[PDB]
Protein backbone atom coordinates (compact mmCIF):
# COMPACT_ATOMS: atom_id res chain seq x y z
CA UNK A 1 0.00 0.00 0.00
CA UNK A 2 0.92 4.04 -0.23
CA UNK A 3 -0.47 6.71 1.71
CA UNK A 4 -2.52 9.31 1.21
CA UNK A 5 -2.63 13.34 2.24
CA UNK A 6 -5.90 15.17 2.61
CA UNK A 7 -5.44 18.72 2.87
CA UNK A 8 -7.50 21.07 4.62
CA UNK A 9 -7.68 24.71 3.00
CA UNK A 10 -5.68 25.78 6.59
CA UNK A 11 -2.94 23.60 5.19
CA UNK A 12 -3.36 21.08 7.72
CA UNK A 13 -3.69 17.40 6.74
CA UNK A 14 -4.26 13.89 8.02
CA UNK A 15 -1.77 11.57 6.02
CA UNK A 16 -1.75 7.71 6.55
CA UNK A 17 -2.64 4.16 4.53
CA UNK A 18 -6.35 4.31 4.31
CA UNK A 19 -8.74 1.57 4.70
CA UNK A 20 -10.61 -0.55 2.22
CA UNK A 21 -13.13 2.26 2.14
CA UNK A 22 -10.34 5.32 1.67
CA UNK A 23 -11.28 6.16 4.96
CA UNK A 24 -8.52 7.50 7.74
CA UNK A 25 -8.64 4.50 9.71
CA UNK A 26 -6.24 2.93 12.09
CA UNK A 27 -3.21 2.41 14.51
CA UNK A 28 -0.54 4.88 12.52
CA UNK A 29 -2.39 7.97 11.13
CA UNK A 30 -1.06 11.08 11.67
CA UNK A 31 -2.30 14.86 11.84
CA UNK A 32 0.21 17.46 10.32
CA UNK A 33 -0.10 20.94 11.76
CA UNK A 34 0.78 23.83 8.94
CA UNK A 35 3.70 23.86 9.99
CA UNK A 36 4.35 20.53 7.74
CA UNK A 37 6.17 19.09 11.11
CA UNK A 38 4.91 19.00 14.11
CA UNK A 39 2.34 16.14 14.16
CA UNK A 40 -0.29 14.11 16.48
CA UNK A 41 0.52 10.36 15.35
CA UNK A 42 -1.63 7.16 16.54
CA UNK A 43 -5.38 6.14 16.48
CA UNK A 44 -7.59 7.61 14.37
CA UNK A 45 -11.40 6.40 12.70
CA UNK A 46 -12.51 8.18 10.07
CA UNK A 47 -10.40 11.23 10.21
CA UNK A 48 -11.75 11.58 13.84
CA UNK A 49 -8.08 11.27 16.33
CA UNK A 50 -8.95 8.82 19.18
CA UNK A 51 -5.18 9.03 20.52
CA UNK A 52 -2.62 11.30 18.81
CA UNK A 53 0.84 11.25 20.35
CA UNK A 54 3.04 14.50 19.91
CA UNK A 55 5.83 13.88 16.96
CA UNK A 56 7.75 15.39 14.42
CA UNK A 57 7.72 14.76 11.09
CA UNK A 58 11.46 13.83 10.20
CA UNK A 59 11.27 13.21 6.26
CA UNK A 60 8.71 11.85 3.74
CA UNK A 61 9.70 8.86 1.66
CA UNK A 62 8.09 8.18 -1.46
CA UNK A 63 5.17 10.20 0.72
CA UNK A 64 5.48 8.14 3.61
CA UNK A 65 6.07 10.34 6.32
CA UNK A 66 8.93 8.90 8.70
CA UNK A 67 8.12 10.66 12.47
CA UNK A 68 9.84 10.63 15.64
CA UNK A 69 7.98 10.46 18.87
CA UNK A 70 8.84 13.49 21.33
CA UNK A 71 9.46 12.44 24.70
CA UNK A 72 7.01 12.87 27.20
CA UNK A 73 3.20 10.67 27.92
CA UNK A 74 1.65 14.03 25.07
CA UNK A 75 -1.40 12.74 23.62
CA UNK A 76 -4.43 14.27 22.43
CA UNK A 77 -8.00 13.43 21.25
CA UNK A 78 -11.04 14.86 19.17
CA UNK A 79 -12.74 16.73 22.20
CA UNK A 80 -14.88 19.32 20.54
CA UNK A 81 -16.26 22.23 23.06
CA UNK A 82 -20.36 22.17 23.78
CA UNK A 83 -22.27 24.82 24.42
CA UNK A 84 -21.38 24.45 28.40
CA UNK A 85 -17.86 22.79 28.41
CA UNK A 86 -14.93 24.41 26.84
CA UNK A 87 -12.54 21.08 27.22
CA UNK A 88 -12.36 17.81 28.82
CA UNK A 89 -8.24 19.82 29.78
CA UNK A 90 -8.49 23.00 30.20
CA UNK A 91 -4.81 23.12 31.17
CA UNK A 92 -3.39 20.82 28.50
CA UNK A 93 -2.34 23.21 25.96
CA UNK A 94 -1.72 23.00 21.97
CA UNK A 95 1.47 21.89 21.53
CA UNK A 96 2.15 23.71 17.96
CA UNK A 97 0.18 27.21 19.59
CA UNK A 98 2.81 26.68 22.26
CA UNK A 99 6.03 27.13 20.19
CA UNK A 100 4.63 30.44 18.64
CA UNK A 101 3.03 32.28 21.32
CA UNK A 102 2.97 33.57 24.67
CA UNK A 103 0.43 35.58 26.60
CA UNK A 104 1.81 39.00 28.40
CA UNK A 105 0.85 42.56 29.02
CA UNK A 106 -0.35 43.87 26.18
CA UNK A 107 1.65 47.18 24.56
CA UNK A 108 -1.81 48.47 23.74
CA UNK A 109 -2.51 51.14 26.29
CA UNK A 110 -4.51 49.72 29.02
CA UNK A 111 -5.86 46.40 27.08
CA UNK A 112 -4.96 44.07 29.51
CA UNK A 113 -3.13 41.12 28.15
CA UNK A 114 -2.08 40.28 25.02
CA UNK A 115 -0.79 37.72 22.13
CA UNK A 116 3.06 37.68 21.33
CA UNK A 117 5.11 36.05 19.07
CA UNK A 118 7.69 33.55 20.43
CA UNK A 119 10.17 33.63 17.32
CA UNK A 120 10.33 35.40 13.68
CA UNK A 121 7.76 33.67 11.23
CA UNK A 122 7.10 34.47 7.72
CA UNK A 123 3.29 35.65 5.57
CA UNK A 124 0.70 33.71 5.99
CA UNK A 125 1.69 31.40 9.56
CA UNK A 126 -0.89 30.10 11.74
CA UNK A 127 -0.29 31.15 15.62
CA UNK A 128 -2.83 30.31 17.48
CA UNK A 129 -6.20 29.09 17.57
CA UNK A 130 -9.32 30.30 18.96
CA UNK A 131 -11.24 28.10 20.43
CA UNK A 132 -13.97 28.43 23.28
CA UNK A 133 -17.52 27.16 23.79
CA UNK A 134 -19.87 27.19 21.08
CA UNK A 135 -23.33 29.06 21.60
CA UNK A 136 -25.81 30.99 19.46
CA UNK A 137 -25.44 34.78 18.12
CA UNK A 138 -29.35 34.91 19.80
CA UNK A 139 -27.90 34.58 23.28
CA UNK A 140 -24.70 37.00 22.67
CA UNK A 141 -26.24 39.38 20.54
CA UNK A 142 -29.49 39.51 23.41
CA UNK A 143 -26.86 40.16 26.12
CA UNK A 144 -25.11 42.97 27.22
CA UNK A 145 -21.19 43.80 25.93
CA UNK A 146 -19.32 43.45 29.24
CA UNK A 147 -20.07 39.55 28.63
CA UNK A 148 -18.95 39.87 25.03
CA UNK A 149 -15.33 40.16 25.23
CA UNK A 150 -14.27 37.17 24.06
CA UNK A 151 -17.16 36.21 21.99
CA UNK A 152 -15.83 35.15 18.01
CA UNK A 153 -18.31 34.68 15.69
CA UNK A 154 -17.74 31.12 13.77
CA UNK A 155 -20.35 31.39 11.09
CA UNK A 156 -24.07 32.11 10.38
CA UNK A 157 -24.99 29.73 13.38
CA UNK A 158 -22.43 29.55 15.88
CA UNK A 159 -20.98 32.15 18.25
CA UNK A 160 -17.41 30.89 20.08
CA UNK A 161 -16.75 32.59 23.42
CA UNK A 162 -14.40 32.23 26.40
CA UNK A 163 -16.37 32.83 29.28
CA UNK A 164 -14.94 33.63 32.77
CA UNK A 165 -13.13 32.18 34.91
CA UNK A 166 -11.58 30.83 31.08
CA UNK A 167 -10.22 34.20 30.17
CA UNK A 168 -7.58 33.68 32.83
CA UNK A 169 -4.63 31.18 31.74
CA UNK A 170 -4.56 29.75 35.29
CA UNK A 171 -7.70 28.06 34.30
CA UNK A 172 -7.88 27.48 30.23
CA UNK A 173 -4.80 27.41 28.28
CA UNK A 174 -5.35 24.64 26.10
CA UNK A 175 -6.00 27.74 23.41
CA UNK A 176 -4.91 31.44 23.11
CA UNK A 177 -6.83 33.10 20.32
CA UNK A 178 -8.89 35.08 22.68
CA UNK A 179 -5.78 37.06 23.82
CA UNK A 180 -5.11 38.60 20.79
CA UNK A 181 -6.11 42.44 21.12
CA UNK A 182 -7.52 44.26 18.51
CA UNK A 183 -5.98 46.65 15.71
CA UNK A 184 -6.95 48.80 13.17
CA UNK A 185 -3.45 48.41 11.51
CA UNK A 186 -3.53 44.58 12.23
CA UNK A 187 -0.34 41.98 11.57
CA UNK A 188 -3.03 39.06 11.83
CA UNK A 189 -6.48 38.21 10.44
CA UNK A 190 -8.96 35.31 11.87
CA UNK A 191 -8.96 32.25 9.51
CA UNK A 192 -10.90 29.33 9.22
CA UNK A 193 -9.53 25.99 10.66
CA UNK A 194 -10.07 22.40 11.00
CA UNK A 195 -8.33 21.41 14.68
CA UNK A 196 -8.17 17.65 15.36
CA UNK A 197 -8.85 18.67 19.15
CA UNK A 198 -11.32 21.37 19.11
CA UNK A 199 -13.29 20.67 15.48
CA UNK A 200 -14.43 23.79 13.22
CA UNK A 201 -12.60 26.41 15.04
CA UNK A 202 -10.98 29.57 13.90
CA UNK A 203 -7.28 30.70 13.81
CA UNK A 204 -5.45 33.57 14.28
CA UNK A 205 -2.73 33.81 10.97
CA UNK A 206 -0.15 36.41 10.42
CA UNK A 207 -0.83 38.50 7.17
CA UNK A 208 2.73 40.21 6.60
CA UNK A 209 6.45 38.61 8.56
CA UNK A 210 6.40 39.20 12.40
CA UNK A 211 9.49 39.59 14.47
CA UNK A 212 9.92 37.58 17.68
CA UNK A 213 8.17 39.25 20.48
CA UNK A 214 6.07 41.12 18.53
CA UNK A 215 2.92 41.23 19.81
CA UNK A 216 0.11 40.01 17.55
CA UNK A 217 -3.30 42.21 16.71
CA UNK A 218 -6.27 41.26 14.65
CA UNK A 219 -9.19 43.59 13.47
CA UNK A 220 -12.01 42.68 15.69
CA UNK A 221 -14.62 43.94 12.48
CA UNK A 222 -17.45 45.31 14.43
CA UNK A 223 -20.46 46.31 12.69
CA UNK A 224 -19.54 50.32 11.91
CA UNK A 225 -22.95 51.32 10.50
CA UNK A 226 -25.77 48.93 12.10
CA UNK A 227 -21.38 51.71 15.64
CA UNK A 228 -22.69 47.98 17.57
CA UNK A 229 -19.47 48.14 19.74
CA UNK A 230 -17.98 47.86 23.29
CA UNK A 231 -16.84 51.91 24.44
CA UNK A 232 -12.86 51.13 24.33
CA UNK A 233 -13.44 50.18 20.71
CA UNK A 234 -15.53 53.32 19.91
CA UNK A 235 -12.84 55.35 20.80
CA UNK A 236 -10.30 54.17 19.14
CA UNK A 237 -12.51 54.11 16.05
CA UNK A 238 -13.00 57.45 15.98
CA UNK A 239 -9.05 57.92 16.29
CA UNK A 240 -8.48 55.54 13.55
CA UNK A 241 -10.68 57.55 11.20
CA UNK A 242 -8.98 60.91 12.21
CA UNK A 243 -5.12 59.15 11.02
CA UNK A 244 -6.80 58.99 7.71
CA UNK A 245 -7.89 62.68 6.52
CA UNK B 1 -23.96 40.87 16.07
CA UNK B 2 -22.02 41.35 19.22
CA UNK B 3 -18.73 38.90 18.24
CA UNK B 4 -15.08 39.18 16.80
CA UNK B 5 -15.27 38.73 12.56
CA UNK B 6 -19.16 38.61 11.63
CA UNK B 7 -19.53 38.35 7.95
CA UNK B 8 -22.02 41.04 7.20
N1 LIG C 1 -7.26 47.99 20.94
C1 LIG C 1 -7.71 47.80 22.20
N2 LIG C 1 -7.84 48.80 23.11
C2 LIG C 1 -8.28 48.60 24.37
N3 LIG C 1 -8.67 47.42 24.86
C3 LIG C 1 -8.59 46.34 24.05
C4 LIG C 1 -8.11 46.46 22.66
N4 LIG C 1 -8.14 45.23 22.10
C5 LIG C 1 -8.61 44.40 23.06
N5 LIG C 1 -8.88 45.05 24.21
C6 LIG C 1 -9.36 44.45 25.47
O1 LIG C 1 -9.35 43.01 25.35
C7 LIG C 1 -10.65 42.45 25.40
C8 LIG C 1 -10.91 41.45 24.28
S1 LIG C 1 -10.07 39.89 24.54
C9 LIG C 1 -8.35 40.33 24.35
C10 LIG C 1 -7.47 39.80 25.48
C11 LIG C 1 -7.68 40.67 26.72
N6 LIG C 1 -6.81 41.89 26.58
C12 LIG C 1 -7.30 39.95 27.98
O2 LIG C 1 -6.47 40.41 28.79
O3 LIG C 1 -7.79 38.83 28.22
C13 LIG C 1 -11.58 43.65 25.29
O4 LIG C 1 -12.77 43.42 26.05
C14 LIG C 1 -10.78 44.83 25.82
O5 LIG C 1 -10.73 44.80 27.24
Amino acid sequence: HGVCWIYYPDGGSLVGEVNEDGEMTGEKIAYVYPDERTALYGKFIDGEMIEGKLATLMSTEEGRPHFELMPGNSVYHFDKSTSSCISTNALLPDPYESERVYVAESLISSAGEGLFSKVAVGPNTVMSFYNGVRITHQEVDSRDWALNGNTLSLDEETVIDVPEPYNHVSKYCASLGHKANHSFTPNCIFDMFVHPRFGPIKCIRTLRAVEADEELTVAYGYDHSPPEAPEWYQVELKAFQATQQ
Amino acid sequence: SKSKDRKY
